[PDB]
C-alpha cells in the first residue's frame, strides 16, 4: 500500500526530472557556466589592475623601506597603496603585482596539503552527558581543559601555573576517543586532530617540517587544542640498536618534543595524547612538563555500565521497560564499546526476529552471543 | 526439489484441507486448530516465504467453499482465521477483514505485525471508499478502530496509528488512548500536517491536538496550537486555567511576544504582572540588559558600518541615515544620534523630509522612555515635515509596544485632521504602525470615518487603508471592508493606473489575510468592484487575502494566471508574490518555490524578472544562504534598473540582521561596482543597513517557534514593503519611502534571555545547534548540531535550536526562545 | 660513530656532522663564537665531535639530591600561594627519585588540587597523591 | 502523513514545472537567442592558449593558480566558471593574457581504482557457493540488506556492523564469498591483499592504506576486502625491530581508519584470516569489528554440494561416481575440490578420452592430497 | 578538419600569435618441456571441443622459467616450426619505458594482430624486464610499466583461441594479478645443463660462419661441459676472433679449443 504509493510517486519525480532535463537542457561537458548570466567585464578590468604574482618577502632594509622578494625572479621593491608596512612582518606571502612591481596585498602562509586538511575544522557529533563509567576521568579532563578557558580569572587568582598537556591511556576501547570527540565538539578554539601515520614519510625531512608548520599555525591562531592520536605510532623508545636506519621516526619525535617545550615558549596550546599502551612512550615526551595530567580510563563499574546502556538505548524502537542494572550485572568486565556492540546485537536480533521492538529478551540474547564470542 | 521436511509439511496441510469439507470430529475444531498452529508458526518464523502459504493456492477457494458449506456454530470464524490469513497473502480485500475480525476481536498474537499493518490499511481504505453512508457497516469500522489503536500505541507504531486516524477521520478518538510516553510523539505528528487535508474542511487536527494538550496540562504548546487555530476565544479559554503561576507567566510571555492582546482587569491572581508581561513593558529593559552583557552600545558611522577607508545630496544623506538607523536599533545613539540629526536637519532637502526623524524613531525603537523624551525635547516647532517626523517617531517607538497609555495614539488622533496632506498621511501611518496588530476598535472608529479622501490624495487613502489593515491584521473587519468599498466608490478611472493604487488592495488583504474559505467572499467583493481597472490589484486583493497555505491549488491558479503571457506584467508580479505568500513554511516547498522563481526570472518577461527577487526575499527572509545570495547578486547586477533595485533590496532583506562576512563583502563590492548610480547606491546603503539591523540583534520573521507560529503583524508589514517595492522606480524613488519604517515596526528579535522567576536573569549553559527535524529519526534526536555551549545570553540563528544542559534546570518550555523561565527543580543532581 | 652503514639519510646526517666539525676546526680562528651543546644520549655520539677543540668542558647534569629537590620545589612554589606551614624538606625526602620537572608539575597539580575547594594551604599528603591488596 | 506530504508536494512539482515550462516552450523564443548570446560571450571571454593548476582557493572570486613554469599567480576568478569543482590540485583553465580562471578539466585519475577493482562481478555467485547457508545469511545481514534495504536499521535505530572478520583454515571460500557479495551487491567492491601493503620504506604502507580507505569512501559506498593481515603486525609487539615497528604503525593507521576520531561513511570492511587467535586483540574490538564468522572445512554433505557446484560445468561420466571423493574424511577445502575436478579433467584430456573416469578422479584425489 | 583524422597523439602546427591549430603535421635433450608445451599450447588450439564436455575454458597462458642461456629459445623455435598457427614474437623488453604513452598503443596493435591471426602464439621472452613483480611504488597509481601491466590485464580479461607464452630467467619476481585466474596460468621450468642440448645449440649458433670440416664439435661440446647457453654463443664469437688472429678464415678445431680454454 504505502510502499506502492512511494514507488509510484518517486517514479513521477524521476519522470519529471528527466522531462525537465530533456525539455530545457542544462549541461557542462568540459567547463561550464550553468548559472545564468555571470557577465564579468568589470571583473576582467580589475583582474588586469590585479592578477598579481606572489613571493616571500625577505627583509625591509631601511627605515622608505626596502623589501626583498624571491621567486623564479629575485627582486628588491617596496611601496604600495597597501599600508601597515609589510604588516609588521617579513616572511609573509607578499602578493605583489607586475608593472613596476610596487603594489601589494598580504597573504597567509603556504602550508602543505597534509596539515591543510588535518586542520579538521569539522565538529564531531558528541556531547557530554553521553559518557558513563569514567566520571572521575572526565571530571579531570573538564577541569584541565576548561577552567583555563571558562571564567579563568578564578584560575589565575591563586597564582598557580595553568596545566598544559594530558595523555589519555587505558585498555583498547574505553571511551577515550569518545571523550576526545566530546571535548572537540564542546570546545571553541582552534582544534586540530593529528594522525600519526601522516607524520611518517619517505625518508628524513618530512615529519619535522610538517610538525613545525603545524606548530607555527597553532601559534598564529589565538588558542589551540591539539589532539594527537597514534602517539604509539609516532615516537617510541630512543634506543637505536638496529634502528640506526629507522632513526627518522626518532628524529621527528625529537623535533616534536623540542616544539612542545624547548628554548622558546610553546604558547596557548593544550595537547591531548591518545594511547592504549602507555609504556613504550618515550621518557622525554612523557616528562610531566609536557603531559601534565595523564588520565587513565578503566573498565566501567556497574553504574557506568548501566549509564552507557541507557545512553545507547537513547535510540527508539527499544522496549518500553528494560532493567539496565541487571543488564550491566550480566555483562561484567565489559567495555563501553562492548555495551555499544550489545545494543547493536540486540537490534540485529530484533531484525532477525522481524521484530520492531528491542526487548530485554533481545538484549539477553545479544549478551549471551557476545559473551560466547 | 524442495526439502523433504517441507514437502511433508505441505502434503499434510493439503491432505487436511481436502478432508475439510464439513464439521466432524477432527475436521472442524482440531484440524482448524492445527491450521492455526501452522499460522502461528508462520508469523513467529521469518518473512521468508512461509511454507504453508505460497502452495495452497486453490486451497484458498476450497477453504471458502468449506466456509459456505459448514452450518453456523462454533465454526464460521475459527476457520475464518485461516481464510483471512490466506486472504492477506493472496486475496480477500475486505470480506476477511470483516468476518474473520468480527471473530477473534484484536489479540493478534498468532499473526505478528504485518497482519495488523495490512488490516489497518484495509480498514482505512474501506472507510475512504465508504462515503457518508453505510452507518451500519461504519459502526463495525468504529469497533475496528477501537481494537486497533491501543495495540498500535503499545507496540511502536504510533505513526501508523496517526495515519489510520487521519485517513479515517477519527481525530477525536485517541483522546482515550494517548499515554504519558507518546503524547509528545502524537503532538509532534499532529503539528506535522503540512498537507492538512482536513484543515480546509476544518481544523480537526488542531482540535484533537488542543484537546490532548489541555488533557495533559501542557499549557505553553497548547496555547501555541490555540494561536495556530485562529480563534482568540479559544486562546482566551486555554489561557483561562492559570492553575500554575510559573506556567501562567510563561504563556503570558508567549502571548505578549506574539502581540495577541489579552482581555481582563483586576480580577485574578498575578493580574498586574501578567498584564505587564503581555504588554511587553520590560522588553526594552531586557534588550538593553542583554546588550550590556557583551556591551554593544557603540554608535557606528555609516562608513564604519561600511569600510570606505579600504579604498552630499539628500539621496546619500538619507541613505546613510537609514543605514545608521538599521544598525543602531534601540541602542540610544545619543551623541552620534545628535550628530546625524543635525547633519540631516541641515541637509533637509526635497526628500530630506520626516524620513530621518522616523529614523531617529527607529534608533529609539521600543525606547518609550528615551525615544519619547529625546523627540519631545528636540523636535516639533515649524517644518510640518519635522512635526510629522515627531509623529512617526512616536509611532515607531510604540510599534509593537502595548500599554494602556496612548502616547502615540493620542498625538496622532489629535493631528489626524490637520489640513497638511503629507503631515496627515504621516500621522495616520504612525497611528497604524504604533499599534499594528492590536486589533482594537478605538483607532478603527477614529480612522474609518476619515477614510473618505476626496479632499485628500489617493496615496493618503491607500496609506490610511494600510493603517486599518495593520490594525485588523486578518480580522476580516466588516467595517474595514465597508470603508474599502466607499473608497472604491470614491475611486477614479485613472488614479488606479498611476501609482500607490495597490495600497487599498493591500489593506483589504491585510484585513482578510489567509482567512480560509472567506476568500470566496473576498473574490465576490473582487467581482463586485467593477472599476475601469486592469485587474492586477484585484489579484493582489485575492493574494494577500489567501495565505499561509501549504497546498498549491491557489499556487497553480496564480502560476497559470501569470503564465498566460501579457505581451501589464504587474499582474504576473503580484501572482508570483502570491505564490510566495502561499509558500512560506515547509522547507522543501520554499526551496523549490525559489527554484521555480529562478525558472520564472530566466524564462520570463522583464516584469516577471523585476518581480522574482522580491519573492525570493519573501521565501528567504533573514536567511542568507549562499545559493540564494549568488542568485540575487546575479540578477541585481542586471541591466534593468528596476530588476537591480528589486534584487539589491531582496539581498539586503535575506541578509537582514545577519551580518554575514561574505554577504557584507559582496555588498561592498557591488557598491563599488555601482559607483555612478545614485539610486542604486542608496539602495545598497540600505542593504548594508539591513545586513546590520540592530547590529544583528533584531530579525524580522513571519515564521516563528521552530517554524511553527505565523507572525501576523510581521507578514502584514513585510507584504506592505514588498508590494511597495513591486514598482521600486516610482513608489520609492520619489516621495514615499517610509514603508521601511513600517517594516521597522514589524521588526522583532531572536534572543534567549533565561529570565527566571520574578524576571531574575538566571544564567545557564545552553548547547545550540542547527535544527534536525526531530520527527522520525532514532531515539531522542540530537537537535543540536555543532554543540556550542554559550551560556544563556545567546541569539540562536535563523534555524538553530537549544538543548540547555544535562539536568541543571527544568525549562518551562521545550521550544526555548525569547523570555523563558527555568524552574530550579532538577530531579536529582 | 660515523661508520655505521645502515642506509640513506644516515649519510646525510654524517655530512651535516662533518660540516659542524669543519665550521669550528678548519682554517678559521672562530674567535667570536661560543658553542654550547645539549644532549641526553650521552654515550652514543661522534668521537670527533666529542671534544678537545670542539666541545670541551662537558658539564654534567646529575640527579638532584634531596636538597636539590627541595630547592627546585621551593623555586617553583615561590609564586605559589603557599600557606605558612610547609614541610618542603620532607616533601623532598618523599620525592624518592623525582628528578625532572615532575616537581613543577606537582606544584601545579597541587594548585589545581587546592583549587578544587578554593584553598591556599598544603595538605602534604594529597600532595603525594598528586605526586605519584596482597601484603599490606 | 509523511506519504501525504511527499505526494502532495511531488504533484505540485509536476504541475508547476511541466505546465509553466511547456507554456514558455510553446512560446519558445526569448530562450535560444539568449543562450547563443551567452555562449558566444563566454567564447569571447578569452579562449586562446590556456591551462591552469589550482594550488588552493582563497575564497569566492579569488584563488591562486600555478602554471608548469611555476606561474603561481593569484587571480580573481571569472564567475562563468562551473564553480564548486575547484578542489585543490584540479587542472584549471586560464586566459593566456590575464590568466583568468574560466574552466577546469581533469577527466583523468590515478588508475589505482582500475588496478584494485578487477572483474567486479566474478563468475562465482551464491549459486556457485555450494553450502554454508548460515554464514551466507549472516554475511548478508551484515553487508547487503543494510545497503539494499536502508529502511529497517533507520527505523529501528542502530547502524549496521562495520567490520566483519571471516576466519578459518587455509581455504574455505573466503575470497569466494567476497566475490559473491561483490557480484550480488551493486556497490563497487574492492579487492585487497596483505602482501602488497608491506612497502619498502617508512610511511609508504600507511600512506597507501589511507589512500585506499579514502578511495573506498569516495568512489562508492562499498566493501573493502582485506585479505590476510596476520602477516601484518600480529598485535602490537614490544616494537623493537624497525620493520615490525613500521608495520605496527600501519595497523594503527588501519585501526584509525576502521574507527577514528572524525567519522566513517557507508563503506563496510570484510577481513579474511587463516588464523585469528594471533590477531591484535584491540583491532577486533567489538566497536570496530563484529560478526566474526567461522569458515570451517566442509563436512561430507557440504563436500557433496561443493563437488556438485564445481562440476555443474563438468559433464561427468555415467560411470564417474562422485562419492569416492566424499569418502575421504580429511582436509578437502573448496579449493581442494576444485583442484580435484581440474586434475581429473586434465588427466582425462592427457589420456585422450573425452570422458572423465572414476579412476581419473581417484588419481586426482591422490595427487591433490598433500599429506 | 574536426580532428577527423587525428588520434590524440600526433604533431600539429600552432600559430605563433593567437595560438591556433592549422595544417596538421604528420607523424636436443629438451623432450619433456617440448612435450608439455606442445600439449598445453596446441591441444586447446587444435581441439577446442576438448573442454566443452569438461565445461571449462581453454588454457590461454603459459610461462617459461629458464636459465639465462638455456631454454626459452629452442622450445620457441620448435613450437614455431611444429605449429602451423601464426607465431608472433615480441621478445625482449618490448614495452620498456624506452617509449611511453605509445607503449599502450603498441599493446593495442599487438592485441589487434593477435586477434587477426587467430590462433596466435605471442612469444614474449624475459618478461622480467617488462613484468617485474607488482610491488614498491605506483601499485596502480603510476603511469609507467605498471600502468601498462594494468592495461594488459584489463584487455586480457577474453581470449578465444589466441595463446600467450611469457618467459623469464627468474621466477622470484611475479605479479599476483597476472598469475590470478583469467590470465597467464600454467608454468614450466627449464634445466640448464645437457650434453646434447649444448652440442645442438653450439651447432645452431655456429651456423652463421665459415666452419671447416675434420672438426669434432662433439669433442668441443664435451670439453666445454660447465657451459651455459648464450655462453656457447660467446664461445663461438671468441673462436671467430681467434680464427681472425690466426690470419686465416679456416675456422679450425685449434681455434675452438683455444676459445673454449679462454672461456673456461
Ligand atoms: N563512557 C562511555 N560512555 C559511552 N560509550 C562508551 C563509553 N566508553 C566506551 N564507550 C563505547 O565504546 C566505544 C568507544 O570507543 P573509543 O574509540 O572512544 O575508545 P578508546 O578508549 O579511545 O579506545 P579504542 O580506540 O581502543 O577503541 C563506543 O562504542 C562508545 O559507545
Ligand atoms: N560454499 C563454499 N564454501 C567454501 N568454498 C567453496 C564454496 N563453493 C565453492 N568453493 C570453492 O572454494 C574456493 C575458494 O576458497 P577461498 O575463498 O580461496 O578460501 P581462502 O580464502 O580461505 O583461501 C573456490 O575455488 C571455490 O570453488
Ligand atoms: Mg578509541
Ligand atoms: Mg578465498
Amino acid at each position: 500500500t504505502y510502499s506502492r504509493q512511494i514507488k509510484q510517486v518517486e517514479d513521477d519525480i524521476q519522470q519529471l526530472l528527466k522531462k525537465i532535463n530533456e525539455l530545457t537542457g542544462i549541461k557542462e561537458s568540459d567547463t561550464g557556466l550553468a548559472p545564468p548570466a555571470l557577465w564579468d567585464l568589470a571583473a576582467d578590468k580589475q583582474t588586469l589592475q590585479s592578477e598579481q604574482p606572489l613571493q616571500v618577502a625577505r627583509c625591509t632594509k631601511i627605515i622608505k623601506y626596502i623589501i626583498n622578494v624571491k621567486q623564479f625572479a629575485k627582486f628588491v621593491v617596496d611601496l604600495s597603496d597597501q599600508v601597515a608596512p609589510t604588516d609588521i612582518e617579513e616572511g609573509m606571502r607578499v602578493g605583489v603585482d607586475r608593472n613596476k612591481y610596487q603594489i601589494h596585498i598580504p597573504l597567509p602562509p603556504k602550508i602543505d596539503p597534509t596539515v591543510t586538511m588535518m586542520q579538521v575544522e569539522e565538529k564531531p557529533d558528541v556531547t557530554y552527558s553521553d559518557v558513563g563509567g569514567c566520571k572521575e576521568q572526565i571530571e579531570k579532563l573538564r577541569e584541565v581543559v576548561e577552567t583555563p578557558l571558562l571564567h579563568p580569572e578564578r584560575f589565575v587568582n591563586l597564582g598557580i601555573e595553568p596545566p598544559k598537556g594530558v595523555l589519555l591511556f587505558g585498555p583498547p576501547g574505553t571511551g577515550k576517543t569518545l571523550c576526545a570527540r566530546a571535548v572537540a565538539n564542546r570546545t571553541d578554539a582552534c582544534f586540530i586532530r593529528v594522525i600519526g601515520s601522516e607524520l611518517v614519510q619517505k625518508y628524513v625531512g618530512e615529519g619535522a617540517r610538517m610538525v613545525r608548520e603545524l606548530f607555527e599555525m597553532a601559534r598564529t591562531k589565538k588558542a589551540c587544542l591539539i589532539f594527537f592520536d597514534e602517539i604509539d605510532a609516532i615516537g617510541g623508545a630512543r634506543f637505536d640498536d638496529g634502528a640506526g636506519g629507522d632513526n627518522e621516526v626518532q628524529r621527528t619525535m625529537l623535533e616534536l618534543i623540542n616544539q612542545l617545550d624547548g628554548f622558546d615558549p610553546r604558547g596557548n596550546i593544550k595537547v591531548l595524547m591518545a594511547t592504549n599502551r602507555p609504556d613504550t612512550l618515550d621518557p622525554a615526551l612523557m616528562r610531566p612538563g609536557r603531559l601534565d595530567r595523564k588520565i587513565e580510563f578503566s573498565l566501567p563499574d556497574l553504574e557506568g555500565r548501566t549509564h552507557i546502556f541507557k545512553i545507547h538505548a537513547r535510540s527508539m524502537s527499544v522496549e518500553r521497560d528494560i532493567r539496565f542494572e541487571l543488564l550491566a550485572r550480566l555483562c561484567p568486565n565489559s567495555t563501553g564499546a562492548e555495551i555499544r556492540s550489545v545494543c547493536t546485537e540486540a537490534g540485529m536480533f530484533a531484525i532477525r526476529a522481524r521484530r520492531k521492538i528491542a526487548t530485554e529478551k533481545d538484549f539477553l540474547e545479544a549478551v549471551n552471543k557476545v559473551i560466547k564470542s | 526439489e524442495l526439502s523433504e521436511e517441507d514437502k511433508q509439511l505441505q502434503d499434510e496441510l493439503e491432505m487436511l484441507v481436502e478432508r475439510l469439507g464439513e464439521k466432524d470430529t477432527s475436521l472442524y475444531r482440531p484440524a482448524l486448530e492445527e491450521l492455526r498452529r501452522q499460522i502461528r508458526s508462520s508469523t513467529t518464523s521469518m518473512t521468508s516465504v512461509p511454507k504453508p502459504l505460497k502452495f495452497l493456492r486453490p486451497h484458498y477457494g476450497k477453504l471458502k467453499e468449506i466456509y459456505e458449506n459448514m452450518a453456523p456454530g462454533e465454526n464460521k470464524r475459527f476457520a475464518a482465521d485461516i481464510i483471512s490469513v490466506l486472504a492477506m497473502t493472496m486475496s480477500g480485500e475486505r470480506e476477511c477483514l470483516k468476518y474473520r475480525l468480527v471473530g477473534s476481536q484484536e489479540e493478534l498474537a498468532s499473526w505478528g505485525h504485518e497482519y495488523v499493518r495490512h488490516l489497518a490499511g484495509e480498514v482505512a481504505k474501506e472507510w475512504q471508499e465508504l462515503d457518508d453512508a453505510e452507518k451500519v457497516q461504519r459502526e463495525p469500522l468504529l469497533t475496528l478502530v477501537k481494537e486497533i489503536v491501543p495495540y498500535n500505541m503499545a507496540h511502536n507504531a504510533e505513526h501508523e496509528a496517526c495515519d489510520l486516524l487521519m485517513e479515517i477521520e477519527q481525530v477525536d478518538m485517541l483522546e482515550k488512548d494517548i499515554d504519558e510516553n507518546a503524547y509528545a510523539k502524537v503532538c509532534l505528528y499532529l503539528t506535522s500536517c503540512v498537507n492538512y487535508v482536513p484543515e480546509p474542511e476544518n481544523s480537526a487536527l488542531l482540535r484533537c491536538a488542543l484537546g490532548v494538550f489541555r488533557k495533559f496540562s501542557r499549557f505553553p504548546e497548547a496555547l501555541r496550537l490555540a494561536l495556530m487555530l485562529n480563534d482568540m476565544e479559544l486562546v482566551e479559554d486555554i489561557f483561562t486555567s492559570c492553575k500554575d503561576v510559573v506556567v501562567q507567566k510563561q504563556m503570558a510571555f508567549m502571548l505578549g511576544r506574539h502581540g495577541v492582546f489579552l482581555e481582563l482587569s483586576e480580577d485574578v491572581e498575578e493580574y498586574e504582572d501578567l498584564t505587564e508581561i503581555m504588554s511587553n513593558v520590560q522588553l526594552n529593559s531586557n534588550f538593553l540588559a542583554l546588550a550590556r552583557e557583551l556591551d554593544i552600545m557603540e554608535p557606528k558611522v555609516p562608513d564604519d558600518i561600511y569600510k570606505t577607508h579600504l579604498e552630499d545630496s539628500a539621496r546619500m544623506n538619507l541613505a546613510s541615515s537609514f543605514v545608521n538607523g538599521f544598525v543602531n536599533a534601540a541602542f540610544g545613539q545619543d551623541k552620534l544620534l545628535t550628530d546625524d540629526g543635525n547633519k540631516w536637519l541641515y541637509k533637509n532637502k526635497d526628500h530630506g523630509m520626516l524620513s530621518a526623524a522616523a529614523s531617529l524613531g527607529m534608533i529609539l525603537l521600543w525606547d518609550v522612555d528615551g525615544g519619547l523624551t529625546q523627540i519631545d525635547k528636540y523636535l516639533y516647532s515649524s517644518e510640518d515635515y519635522i512635526k510629522s517626523g515627531a509623529l512617526l517617531a512616536c509611532g515607531i517607538v510604540n510599534s509593537g509596544v502595548r500599554n494602556e497609555c496612548d502616547p502615540a495614539l493620542a498625538l496622532l488622533s489629535d493631528y489626524v485632521l490637520h489640513n497638511s496632506n503629507t503631515m496627515r498621511l504621516g500621522s495616520i501611518f504612525g497611528l497604524g504602525l504604533a499599534y499594528a496588530g492590536s486589533n482594537r476598535e478605538d483607532v478603527l472608529t477614529l480612522l474609518l470615518p476619515v477614510m473618505g479622501d476626496s479632499k485628500s490624495s489617493m496615496e493618503v487613502a491607500g496609506v490610511t487603508a494600510l493603517a486599518c489593515g495593520m490594525i485588523a491584521v486578518g480580522s476580516c473587519n466588516g467595517d474595514v471592508t465597508s470603508t474599502i468599498l466607499q473608497t472604491i466608490m470614491e475611486k477614479s478611472e485613472t488614479e488606479l493606473k498611476d501609482t500607490y493604487a495597490r495600497w487599498l488592495p493591500l489593506g483589504l488583504g491585510l484585513n482578510h489575510l489567509g482567512k480560509g474559505e472567506a476568500i470566496e467572499a473576498i473574490l465576490a467583493a473582487l467581482e463586485v468592484v467593477s472599476e475601469p481597472f486592469r485587474s492586477f490589484a484585484n489579484t493582489l486583493v485575492d493574494v494577500c487575502a489567501y495565505a499561509g497555505s501549504g497546498n498549491v491549488l491557489k499556487v497553480q491558479q496564480l502560476l497559470h494566471i501569470c503564465s498566460e503571457h501579457f505581451d501589464m506584467g504587474a499582474h504576473q508580479g503580484v501572482a508570483v508574490l502570491g505564490i510566495a505568500l502561499i509558500a512560506m513554511g515547509e522547507e522543501i516547498g520554499a526551496e523549490m518555490a525559489l527554484r521555480t522563481f529562478g525558472h520564472l526570472l530566466r524564462y520570463g518577461e522583464p516584469t516577471l524578472r523585476r518581480a522574482v527577487p522580491l519573492a525570493l526575499a519573501l521565501i528567504s527572509v533573514s536567511n542568507p544562504r549562499l545559493n540564494i545570495l549568488d542568485t540575487l547578486s546575479k540578477f541585481s547586477h542586471d541591466a534593468d534598473p528596476e530588476v537591480s533595485y528589486n534584487s539589491i533590496f531582496a539581498m539586503g532583506m535575506v541578509g537582514s540582521g545577519t551580518n554575514n562576512a561574505r554577504l557584507a563583502a559582496m555588498l561592498r563590492q557591488l557598491a563599488q561596482y555601482h559607483a555612478k548610480d545614485p539610486n542604486n547606491l542608496f539602495m545598497v546603503r540600505l542593504a548594508q543597513g539591513l545586513t546590520h539591523l540592530g547590529k544583528g540583534t533584531l530579525t524580522l520573521c513571519p515564521y516563528h517557534s521552530d517554524r511553527q507560529l505565523m507572525s501576523q503583524v510581521a507578514v502584514a508589514g513585510l507584504l506592505t514593503v514588498l508590494v511597495s517595492f513591486l514598482d521600486v522606480r516610482n513608489i520609492i524613488l520619489g516621495k514615499s519611502h517610509y514603508v521601511l519604517y513600517g517594516l521597522v515596526a514589524a521588526m522583532q528579535p531572536r534572543m534567549l534571555v533565561t529570565f527566571d522567576e520574578e524576571l531574575r536573569p538566571l544564567p545557564v549553559s545552553v548547547r545550540v545547534g542547527q535544527a534536525v527535524d526531530v520527527v522520525g529519526q532514532a531515539g531522542k534526536p540530537k537537535t543540536i548540531t555543532g554543540f556550542q555551549t554559550h551560556t544563556t545570553p545567546v541569539l540562536l540563528a535563523h534555524g538553530e535550536r537549544a538543548e540547555l544542559a544535562t539536568e541543571e534546570f527544568l525549562p518551562v518550555t521545550p521550544i526555548l526562545e525569547g523570555f523563558v523561565i527555568l524552574r530550579k527543580n532538577p530531579n536529582y543532581d | 660513530k660515523r661508520f655505521d652503514s645502515e642506509k640513506a639519510g644516515d649519510r646525510e646526517v654524517q655530512r651535516t656532522m662533518l660540516e659542524l666539525l669543519n665550521q669550528l676546526d678548519g682554517f678559521q680562528p672562530n674567535t667570536q663564537v661560543k658553542v654550547i651543546a645539549a644532549t641526553n644520549r650521552v654515550d652514543i655520539l661522534d668521537p670527533a665531535l666529542l671534544r678537545s677543540g670542539r666541545l670541551d668542558r662537558k658539564i654534567e647534569f646529575p640527579m638532584p639530591n634531596e636538597e636539590a629537590r627541595a630547592r627546585i620545589m621551593q623555586i617553583h612554589s615561590r609564586k605559589m600561594n603557599v600557606s605558612p606551614d610547609v614541610n618542603y624538606e620532607e616533601l623532598a625526602r618523599c620525592t624518592d627519585d623525582f628528578n625532572g620537572a615532575q616537581c613543577k608539575a606537582v606544584c601545579v597539580e597541587a594548585g589545581m588540587i587546592a583549587l578544587r575547594r578554593g584553598a591556599t594551604e598544603l595538605t602534604h599528603e594529597d600532595y603525594m597523591e598528586g605526586i605519584l591488596q596482597y601484603y599490606a | 502523513r509523511l506519504k501525504l506530504l511527499k505526494l502532495e508536494r511531488i504533484k505540485d512539482y509536476l504541475l508547476m514545472e511541466e505546465e509553466f515550462i511547456r507554456n514558455q516552450e510553446q512560446m519558445k523564443p526569448l530562450e535560444e537567442k539568449q543562450e547563443e548570446e551567452r555562449s558566444k560571450v563566454d567564447d569571447l571571454r578569452g579562449t586562446p592558449m590556456s591551462v591552469g593548476t589550482l594550488e588552493e582557493i582563497i575564497d569566492d572570486n579569488h584563488a591562486i593558480v600555478s602554471t608548469s613554469v611555476g606561474s603561481e599567480h593569484y587571480v580573481s576568478i571569472l564567475s562563468f566558471v562551473d564553480k564548486d569543482l575547484l578542489e585543490p590540485g584540479c587542472s584549471v583553465l586560464l586566459n593566456h593574457k590575464v590568466h583568468a580562471v574560466i574552466g577546469v578539466l581533469m577527466d583523468d585519475t590515478d588508475p589505482l581504482v582500475t588496478v584494485m577493482k578487477v572483474e567486479k562481478a566474478p563468475q562465482e555467485t551464491y549459486a556457485d557457493i555450494g553450502g554454508l547457508d548460515n554464514q551466507i545469511q549472516e554475511i548478508k545481514e551484515s553487508v547487503e540488506l543494510p545497503l539494499t534495504h536502508p529502511e529497517y536499521y533507520e527505523e529501528m535505530g542502530i547502524k549496521p556492523p562495520k567490520g566483519v572478520i571471516l576466519y578459518g583454515p587455509p581455504g574455505t571460500g573466503k575470497t569466494l564469498l567476497a566475490k559473491a557479495v561483490a557480484n550480488q551487491t551493486s556497490a563497487t567492491f574492492l579487492r585487497v591483499v596483505g602482501s602488497e601493503l608491506i612497502q619498502k620504506y617508512l610511511g609508504d604502507g600507511p600512506k597507501l592504506v589511507r589512500e585506499l580507505f579514502r578511495v573506498a569512501e569516495e568512489h562508492a559506498p562499498s566493501i573493502v576486502f582485506i585479505d590476510e593481515i596476520d602477516a601484518i603486525g600480529t598485535k602490537r609487539y614490544d616494537s623493537n625491530s624497525g620493520g615490525e615497528r613500521e608495520i605496527q604503525r600501519t595497523m594503527l593507521e588501519l585501526l584509525n581508519q576502521l574507527d577514528g576520531f572524525d567519522s566513517r561513511g557507508d563503506v563496510k570492511v570484510i577481513m579474511a584470516t587463516n588464523r585469528i587467535e594471533t590477531l591484535d586483540p584491540a583491532l577486533i574490538r567489538p566497536g570496530r569489528i563484529d560478526r566474526k564468522i567461522e569458515f570451517p572445512l566442509p563436512d561430507e554433505k557440504t563436500k557433496k554440494r561443493i563437488f556438485q557446484i564445481h562440476t555443474s560445468r563438468m559433464t561427468l561420466a555415467d560411470d564417474v561416481t562422485l562419492d569416492d571423493l566424499i569418502m575421504a574424511k580429511d582436509d578437502l577445502s573448496g579449493a581442494d575440490i576444485k583442484a580435484i575436478c581440474t586434475e581429473a579433467g586434465l588427466m582425462a584430456l592427457r589420456e585422450r578420452r573425452m570422458k572423465v573416469t572414476n579412476e581419473d578422479f581417484k588419481k586426482s584425489k591422490e595427487n591433490v592430497l598433500y599429506k | 578538419i574536426d580532428i577527423n583524422d587525428v588520434t590524440p597523439n600526433c604533431r600539429v602546427a600552432l600559430r605563433n600569435d593567437s595560438y591556433t591549430l592549422h595544417k596538421i603535421l604528420p607523424n636436443g635433450g629438451l623432450d619433456k618441456q617440448i612435450k608439455e608445451i606442445k600439449e598445453v599450447i596446441e591441444l586447446p588450439v587444435k581441439h577446442p571441443e576438448l573442454f566443452e564436455a569438461l565445461g571449462i575454458a581453454q588454457p590461454k597462458g603459459v610461462l617459461l622459467y629458464g636459465p639465462p642461456g638455456t631454454g626459452k629459445t629452442l622450445l620457441a623455435r620448435a613450437v614455431a616450426h611444429h605449429t602451423d598457427c601464426t607465431f608472433i614474437r615480441v621478445s625482449g623488453s618490448e614495452l620498456v619505458q624506452k617509449f611511453i604513452g605509445e607503449g599502450a598503443r603498441m599493446v593495442r596493435e599487438l592485441f589487434v594482430m593477435a586477434r587477426e591471426h587467430a590462433p596466435s602464439i605471442i612469444f614474449m621472452d624475459e618478461i622480467d624486464s617488462i613484468g617485474s613483480s607488482r610491488l614498491e611504488g605506483g601499485s596502480g597509481g603510476d603511469s609507467e610499466v605498471q600502468r601498462t601491466m594494468l592495461e594488459l590485464l584489463n584487455q586480457l580479461d577474453a581470449t578465444k583461441n589466441i595463446k600467450v607464452i611469457m618467459a623469464t630467467n627468474r621466477i622470484d619476481i611475479l605479479d599476483s594479478a597476472l598469475l590470478r585466474p583469467g590470465r597467464i596460468d600454467r608454468k614450466i621450468e627449464f634445466p640448464p645443463p645437457n650434453e646434447e642440448a649444448r652440442l645442438d645449440i653450439l651447432k645452431i649458433h655456429s651456423r652463421k660462419m665459415n666452419l671447416t670440416r675434420g672438426i669434432n664439435l662433439r669433442k668441443i661440446a664435451e670439453l666445454m661441459p660447465g657451459a651455459s647457453g648464450a655462453e656457447v654463443k660467446g664461445v663461438c664469437t671468441e673462436a671467430g676472433m681467434y680464427a681472425l688472429r690466426e690470419r686465416r678464415v679456416h675456422v679450425t678445431q685449434e681455434d675452438f679449443e683455444m676459445a673454449v680454454a679462454k672461456v673456461m
